[PDB]
């Protein structure tokens, strides 16, 4: 979530802030700093872990198309979860 | 080695073509500052012509000289016929830019200009 | 006030035969005589041998040794050192 | 130093010059050149305005994309000057009227507003302040304008000791109130060109041997008012204006001049032709010294 | 700025090897040259330009204005530093040893250990390897 | 109808290129090294001429990469070092030249991985 | 096949025969006749055969190559004669097309053919303006596509894409001044060519 810096500037989803001593803060004077308040890194964490009875699981994101390329993930390592490099979802072996 | 020529056999004929071109320019110059209301003086214009001529003095090849004559004639046409403008003619003096200082130190101090 | 000597020479060329002869004949003696002097032997390919000698406050001289014999090279060396 | 200031580039429109300048008085006649000289080398330029947005459109094209920042203000409104002086290294003041309105007297213009500007600059933490005045600035003056100018210079120095005062003489260019004022229809003048003045100021904006000093920017030559007005008429209403007209130009002694910033005088005998051809439908003037 | 910069009186920033054309030489006499990839950061400059300008200021104006002139100076001082990629044979070890045989100095008892024993020390041997926050990961992982 | 002009060739005054970019420069003639990522050699077959790199700084507005050298993306392709150097001379550029680093012929023997006496014996097939 | 292009040999035959025809009529001014896979006929010649060959092809009864579809130049800076010159010609009596090529360089001009085809009056000016190649016996030869004070030939391979100068309005002098080029986003040079050979038929020998 956007949390403000000493100077009074909102931080972005990639930690960008004009140093308090920076002259580039002028462009915001009498204006605003466009920032997105929905952080994917948190919205995906809010999602739960899927469970499957198979040690290998295919992910596409939803619709066959409208999703992403079908990728296959392994679930032999009960220590952690199996994450998709496209959608961020994570699965377990039960 | 041996070549095929262009509009000349030797640098003497080439230079006399050049001198004819200089006659033409030198003579026409003031009509330009008259037609198009340039600020500069005819002395400045003529010094500029001399500078732009001596800029290509080391040249030796009759062909490389005939081509420069051709291009100068093209420019003189564009100028006597009012196709160029105040802008195109004043694009010779560079009134809106400082030159790269010809000093190792004046270069070093600001940038990597070698 | 000499501060440095540096011989630049070649190999497999006539111009440097006298200089190679000088190096084999009188270089160890010169070093042991004046050991604290920097003598820079520098050989390359397709050069004309020279002897750049550098004095105190940023000056130096040179002499072509091309087509010279060992005795003449020693003559020039002693001339410089003197 | 902050990496956002390191002057990277080659001295061009799309370069960086490390000059962050808040300029008051850009909607006028000398700012129109100061801002160009600042921006055509890659400087950041804050411009406060009180005019309507139409009268500030001749300045959007003289600087690269994103270097110009136009905001609004009001001299009587403080906290509209912090906005503009903050985020800057240099402040330039060019304000000044040739007459008095209802709300704004010479006192206000030349004493009270510059003082607050310099106060806010010092508060913010900027490192250079440049103020422009008249060559004949003096308390002993038929015109009260010059009185106020010579008072405001001290009122500034009392808050910004390391400031930089610049006293040019009657300035001549296009859209100037001197040659056009004469051609609308005992005293020697040495006028000067906006190009020279702006070059001087923009050079002082970086030059390190200019702080806590003064400069008398005067032309190369001098002329008798009569010879000059006759030259005008050959090439072709305010009491205080006429008073400033009927005063000769001082020859300031050993004061750091124009050629000390690097600039060179451009004689009026070369730009009069371009300034005056508009007022149409010759030999030069004999330069003299008293 | 790692060790010698804090204990300094004046500091002149310069350019690394990814930011200058410059000759280096390996253990076999093979002269090689870098090629500028990224101009230096900010006010940093090239070292030979810095020293040249310094001399010009002092009053000792050097004769080197360009890299080709500096390379011709390198040629005069030692003519091998411009034959890039090429090694040059040498044939005077007999004299070298003839002389070196007259140098009395006795060895000592302590063994001759190498300072780099474990890979833990291969990393972090120069200022760049101390600045790298990846070499630190590698050291930490090793230990 | 033929003339003899044996002097060196130059077209610098016709190219229209300026002095700053015709004398203050340094050109490089080489064969682009093979990308060790790939094993293809269809890129080490034509010589290439490029220039020295110059300042490439950051725009304050957006952070983009700004320049003033208009010959930073100029790369020319040739089939022969002689032609490359002739072109360089013709135009008036001070050039450095590199040689074609060809790999050596190698002796490969699949049988060497199973010897009875040598060290080339491999421990994993 | 449905994804490949058909292939008729009658045209290859006709054009090879006409190549032999043209070449044995003009053994002089001729070299490198070639008809390609896609059935197009190129004839390379010497710069001294331009008008002879064009006139022959236009007027000869068997040829009647009247229309000058196009005139072009091409810059290959790895060959001593770097400026290839191309005339694309059309005949309506036979529904046929042909290509006539020659070569040139700097300082080595070509002969104009406005006497033969008057369309060239502008194509040759365009070539001179873009590639820097003079033509003999051209009434007017001058900048046609470029600005009036432009110094350069920009369709070469050594002229930079973005150029050497740049324009903008400056209030001081009240004009459109020129200056060096300073971009806010340097054009990016994408290196795309692949390391793996795609066509063996064109594999050069080492
Ligand atoms: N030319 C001369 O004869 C000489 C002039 N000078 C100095 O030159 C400077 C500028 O000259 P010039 O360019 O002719 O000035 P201009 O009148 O051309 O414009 C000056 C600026 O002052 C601003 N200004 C004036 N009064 C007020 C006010 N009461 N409140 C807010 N803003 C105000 C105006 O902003 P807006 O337009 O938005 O109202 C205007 O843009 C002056 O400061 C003068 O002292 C010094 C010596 C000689
Ligand atoms: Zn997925």
């Amino acid at each position: 979530g956007v949390q403000v810096s000493p100077s009074g500037e909102k931080i972005t989803h990639t930690g960008q802030v004009y140093d308090e001593k920076d002259y580039r803060r002028v462009r915001f004077v009498d204006r605003q700093k466009e920032v997105n308040e929905n952080f994917a890194i948190d919205l995906i964490a809010q999602q739960p872990v899927n469970e499957v009875e198979h040690r290998i699981i295919a992910c596409d994101g939803g619709g066959g198309a409208l999703g992403h390329p079908k990728v296959y993930i392994n679930l032999d390592k009960e220590t952690k979860t199996g994450t998709c490099g496209y959608c961020g979802l994570q699965f377990k072996q039960h | 080695t041996s070549v095929k020529p262009i509009f000349s056999r030797d640098l003497n004929e080439a230079k006399r073509r050049v001198r004819e071109l200089y006659r033409a320019w030198y003579r026409e110059v003031p009509n330009t500052v008259h037609l198009m209301q340039l600020d500069i003086t005819v002395k400045q214009g003529r010094d500029k012509v001399r500078e732009m001529f001596m800029k290509n003095a080391h040249v030796t090849d009759p062909r490389v000289v005939d081509l420069l004559v051709i291009k100068g004639k093209m420019e003189l046409q564009e100028t006597i016929k009012v196709w160029k403008q105040r802008t195109h003619v004043m694009r010779f003096f560079h009134e809106t830019e400082t030159p790269r200082p010809k000093d190792f130190l004046s270069k070093f101090y600001m940038g990597h200009d070698p | 006030g000499l501060r440095e000597i540096r011989v630049h020479l070649c190999q497999r060329s006539p111009g440097s035969q006298g200089v190679r002869d000088f190096i084999v004949q009188r270089y160890v003696e010169l070093k042991k005589a004046h050991p604290n002097l920097p003598i820079l032997i520098r050989e390359c390919s397709e050069v004309q041998p020279k002897l750049w000698a550098r004095y105190a406050f940023g000056q130096e001289k040179t002499v072509s040794l091309n087509n010279l014999s060992a005795d003449e090279v020693t003559r020039a060396m002693q001339n410089v050192l003197s | 130093l902050h990496h956002a200031v390191i002057p990277h580039g080659k001295g061009g429109r799309s370069s960086v010059s490390g000059v962050v300048a808040t300029v008051f008085g850009a909607t006028g006649f000398l700012g129109r050149y100061v801002v160009n000289h600042l921006g055509r080398m890659g400087s950041q330029v804050i411009i406060p305005y009180r005019c309507d947005v139409y009268d500030i459109m001749h300045l959007r094209l003289m600087g690269d994309l994103g270097q110009l920042t136009f905001l609004e203000w009001d001299a009587r409104d403080k906290d509209s000057i912090r906005k503009a002086v903050q985020h800057s290294n240099v402040v330039i003041n060019l304000i000044g009227r040739e007459w008095e309105t209802r709300n704004f007297d010479f006192e206000d213009v030349f004493v009270n507003i510059p003082r607050a500007i310099a106060q806010a600059s010092k508060e913010a933490g900027v490192e250079r302040f440049i103020h422009v005045s008249h060559l004949n600035a003096s308390m002993k003056s038929s015109s009260k304008s010059l009185r106020s100018k010579a008072v405001g210079e001290k009122e500034v120095r009392s808050v910004f000791p390391e400031a930089i005062i610049i006293r040019p003489s009657d300035i001549f260019g296009r859209e100037d109130r001197f040659l056009n004022h004469f051609a609308n229809y005992k005293t020697v003048k040495q006028p000067v060109y906006v190009a020279d003045v702006s070059k001087g100021i923009v050079n002082a904006t970086k030059d390190p041997d200019a702080v806590g000093k003064t400069f008398a920017f005067t032309g190369p030559n001098r002329y008798l008012l009569f010879h000059l007005v006759k030259y005008i008429f050959g090439m072709t209403t305010t009491k205080d204006k006429v008073e400033r007209i009927h005063i000769s130009d001082v020859m300031p002694t050993d004061l750091p001049g124009l050629e000390d910033l690097g600039v060179q005088p451009t004689p009026l005998e070369l730009k009069s032709i371009e300034v005056l051809r508009r007022h149409r439908t010759t030999k030069p003037a004999k330069t003299v010294n008293y | 700025g790692d060790v010698g910069a804090p204990m300094a009186d004046v500091i002149l920033p310069g350019a690394a090897y990814t930011e200058k054309s410059a000759t280096y030489v390996n253990t076999e006499g093979r002269a090689q040259q870098t090629k500028v990839a990224v101009t230096p950061p900010g006010l940093a400059r090239e070292d030979w330009k810095i020293i040249r300008a310094l001399s010009e200021i002092a009053g000792i104006t050097l004769p080197y204005d360009t890299l080709d002139q500096v390379r011709n100076r390198l040629e005069e001082v030692s003519p091998n530093l411009v034959r890039y990629d090429d090694i040059e044979e040498t044939n005077y070890f007999q004299q070298a040893s003839e002389l070196a045989k007259l140098v009395n100095q006795e060895v000592l008892a302590d063994p001759l250990v190498p300072p780099q024993l474990t890979i833990k020390d291969f990393y972090m041997t120069d200022s760049i390897s101390r600045a790298s926050q990846t070499m630190a990961k590698c050291v930490k992982a090793v230990t | 109808q033929l003339i003899t002009v044996d002097e060196k060739l130059d077209i610098t005054t016709l190219t229209g290129v300026p002095e700053e970019h015709i004398k203050t420069r340094k050109v490089r003639i080489f064969v682009p090294a093979r990308n060790n990522m790939q094993s293809g050699v269809n890129n080490t077959k034509k010589w290439k001429m490029e220039f020295d790199t110059r300042e490439r700084w950051e725009n304050p507005l957006m952070g983009w990469a700004s320049t003033a050298d208009p010959l930073s993306n100029m790369v020319l392709t040739f089939s022969a070092k002689e032609d490359a150097i002739a072109f360089a001379e013709k135009n008036g550029w001070s050039y450095d030249v590199e040689e074609k680093k060809v790999p050596k012929p190698k002796s490969k023997s699949y049988g060497a991985n199973f010897s009875w006496n040598k060290r080339t014996r491999v421990s994993t097939k | 096949r449905p994804t490949v292009r058909p292939r008729s040999d009658v045209t290859h035959k006709q054009l090879s025969a006409f190549g032999e025809y043209v070449a044995e009529i003009l053994p002089k001014y001729v070299q490198q006749v070639q008809v390609s896979c896609l059935d197009e006929l190129e004839i390379c010649i010497h710069p001294d055969g331009v008008i002879p060959t064009l006139t022959f092809l236009r007027d000869h009864t068997n040829a009647q190559f009247k229309s000058l579809a196009d005139l072009t130049a091409v810059d290959v800076p790895t060959r001593q004669n770097r400026f290839e010159i191309v005339y694309n010609l059309l005949s309506l009596r036979f529904n046929s097309r042909i290509r006539v090529k020659t070569y040139a360089d700097e300082l080595t001009p070509i002969d104009s053919i406005v006497s033969v085809h008057i369309a060239a009056n502008w194509y040759e000016r365009e070539v001179w303006d873009m590639f820097g190649v003079f033509f003999f016996n051209h009434p007017d030869l001058r900048r046609i596509l470029t600005d009036y004070g432009f110094e350069g030939h920009p369709f070469r391979k050594d002229f930079p894409l973005t150029g050497y100068v740049e324009l903008r309005y400056d209030d001081e002098v009240k004009r459109v001044v020129a200056e060096p080029v300073e971009l806010a986003q340097e054009f990016r040079k994408f290196d795309l060519n692949s390391p793996w050979e795609a066509f063996p038929a064109y594999r050069q020998p080492p």
